[PDB]
């Protein structure tokens, strides 16, 4: 097919669901890309209150944890200096209900 | 493809996949260089010891030896340093080894 | 001249059937 009604083709967008015409095929209006809008916006959750007394001891994960999140964040100075990387992501994985989610 | 053991005896006629060419170990020559290329990328100090670090480790491919270095500037982080030490990279050494660092005895 | 026009009105017959949307497809093979 082509171009829509007079919609700019930067506007018709890659996997963005289209209208078209039941038998002369042509786009006429852009329909919203998916139904990622609003659905998602439920799962979004922010900023909980959840702290390390909530969490029931402390490991070396945590410890870990601490020095990939805070440390380039409060000065990346000292990365700089060292010449390392800057730790920015991270993989948590193991048994589920082990509290993963808690300490992020 | 890893070793020519487990491959199977039809398609490892000689001529047919040309040379087959074998790579032999690193031999505390190939190893302080490997070292030295990792580091270049941190920053480099006379603090570090190339050559003693080649002593130290002892059949290591290239891949365990980089993972040393990666391991000493996560210690040297830790500590606060300005600059990474010699010693971080020792430390780097026995926690990429499968057998756990240091400790005090307790069955040995 | 007169040879040229006869292209020109050969043509546009082509221009219609080109004119989007069309069938989209794929080929076989060809025998020949
Ligand atoms: N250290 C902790 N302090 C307090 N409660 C905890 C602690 N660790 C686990 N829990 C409890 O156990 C639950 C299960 O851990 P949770 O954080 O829900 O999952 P996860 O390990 O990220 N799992 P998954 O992503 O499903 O594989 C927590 O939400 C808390 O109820
Ligand atoms: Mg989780």
């Amino acid at each position: 097919v082509g171009l829509g009604e007079r919609v700019s083709p930067t506007d018709i967008e890659e996997g963005m669901r289209v209208g078209v015409d039941r038998s002369k095929y042509n786009i006429e209006l852009p329909l919203p890309p998916r139904i990622d809008p609003s659905v998602t916006m439920m799962t979004v959750e922010e900023k909980p209150d959840v702290t390390y007394s909530d969490v029931g001891g402390c490991k070396d994960q945590i410890e870990k944890l601490r020095e990939v999140v805070e440390l380039p964040l409060l000065s990346p100075e000292r990365f700089a200096t060292l010449g390392i990387d800057p730790p920015k992501g991270i993989l948590l994985y193991g048994p589920p209900g082990t509290g993963k989610t808690l300490c992020a | 493809t890893n070793r020519v053991d487990v491959l199977d005896p039809a398609l490892l006629r000689s001529g047919r996949l040309d040379r087959k060419i074998e790579f032999p170990l690193p031999s505390e020559d190939s190893r302080a260089q490997i070292l030295q290329i990792h580091s270049r990328k941190m920053t480099t100090d006379d603090d570090i010891n190339w050559q003693e670090l080649a002593r130290s480790t002892d059949e290591f491919n290239g891949a365990q030896l980089k993972a040393v270095t990666v391991e000493a500037g996560m210690i040297a982080l830790r500590n606060g340093q300005s600059s990474v030490k010699h010693e971080d990279f020792v430390e780097g050494i026995s926690e990429v080894q499968a057998r756990k660092s240091k400790s005090v005895s307790f069955y040995a | 001249n007169v040879m040229l026009e006869k292209i020109k009105d050969n043509k546009e017959k082509i221009k219609n059937n080109r004119q989007l949307p069309y069938l989209v497809a794929n080929v076989v093979e060809v025998m020949d």
